[PDB]
């Protein structure tokens, strides 16, 4: 049968919603741009999941993740 | 906006606790203030531990900056566990509530840590600073807290 | 079927564009596109080159692991052994 | 193996889900032939063409050689008399992220590109260029 484990692993760990404009930090962990920039106020802080240090100087868009989240929104778009 | 996104997260976390609670825990729904800032979790001590048979209650208080700041969490009610990291008034000594807090932690993860802390404990003792700490906590005028901000 | 196809949708989204297999040790270059460590370095003979997907210049020293992507491919490997 | 693994996944993709207007004929994974029919709304509707795909050992990091073959060759400003295809994606816009499927789609996009069914300005010149060559005989 079907499973929604799909959705759990495209969920940002900060806002708990599907990633919007996901970015990676140095360690390679991904977050919504807005959520991790909330975390890194002042130009830096530590990773929510691994606590390795990061700076938003080196934000990198996660293009694979952006494309996948978008495509899955389409499949999940349903009439109510 | 901040609080809209904070409300969204908190709503999803409350659904998870009602639908798949951690072992020995239950959320108290007779406390229905539209669950947007404080909720009470009934928790029972685990078998084979120092708290077998005991019924406790946990209070979760969420500030305006949750989840980037940690919630306030304490035992309340009149049965408060006797434990080296819990004060007589129910305050809890746990740094994931302090400087090991990260926004990626959840109510679920805090609940598991409290449970892990109860059943890890091998000595039913109160915290060494308890009488000092509670005497100072009974002299502070925080009575009406607007506190959510 | 009962959105069994959505299963395959996620499989293709975790497919590396170079080998056309699920990402193995996925890494990101500067533009933020993702590849198997070993495919992207098959490309970047010499220390750097151009992104297969978008043509942005990359250097192999700037590789970064895609922890989210590695994390999700095994959750799907787990699921399909039914 | 990773190259043959890719080529078999691509070859199955063609046999089970060919691009619109395409079908393949005659199991040799170094070389395969795809039948192509003109689409409604283009100047090549109804005509039957054939594409040859040649894969080298460095595929997909070097581009396959792709050409029209047979005795029906389309008349098109980016397609020569001999079947060679003038498409930068076959040359230095090649990337390993491109596919047979994506190359097929680009050609279809090209058949429907042109407003006048014309031969390339280099056509008689360019194919006379290629008729003198030592040729890729036995090993390359
Ligand atoms: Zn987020
Ligand atoms: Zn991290
Ligand atoms: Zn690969
Ligand atoms: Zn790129």
């Amino acid at each position: 049968a079907r499973l929604t484990m799909m959705w759990e692993e495209v969920t940002c760990p900060i806002c708990l919603d599907p990633f919007v404009e996901p970015v990676s930090i140095e360690c390679g962990h991904s977050f919504c741009q807005e959520c991790i920039s909330q975390v890194g106020k002042g130009g830096g802080s530590v990773c929510p999941v691994c606590r390795q240090r990061f700076l938003l100087k080196n934000l990198r868009p996660n293009r694979q993740l952006a494309n996948m989240v978008n495509n899955l929104k389409e499949i999940s778009q349903e009439a109510r | 906006s901040h609080m809209a996104s904070m409300q969204k997260r908190l709503q999803k976390e409350l659904l998870a606790l009602q639908n798949d609670p951690p072992p020995g825990m239950t959320l108290n729904e007779k406390s229905v203030q539209n669950s947007i800032t404080q909720w009470i979790v009934d928790m029972e001590g685990a078998p084979g531990t120092l708290y077998e048979g005991e019924k406790f209650q946990l209070l979760f208080k969420f500030s305006s900056r949750y989840p980037f700041k940690s919630p306030q969490v304490m035992f309340t009610g009149e049965n408060i566990p006797v434990h080296p990291h819990v004060y007589s008034n129910g305050h809890i000594k746990l740094s994931i509530l302090t400087e090991d807090w990260s926004p990626a932690l959840s109510v679920q993860s805090v609940c598991l840590s409290i449970i892990s802390m109860l059943s890890s404990c091998k000595e039913k003792r109160r915290p060494p600073d308890n009488s000092f700490y509670v005497r100072t906590c009974n002299k502070n005028p925080k009575k009406t807290k607007w506190w959510y901000h």
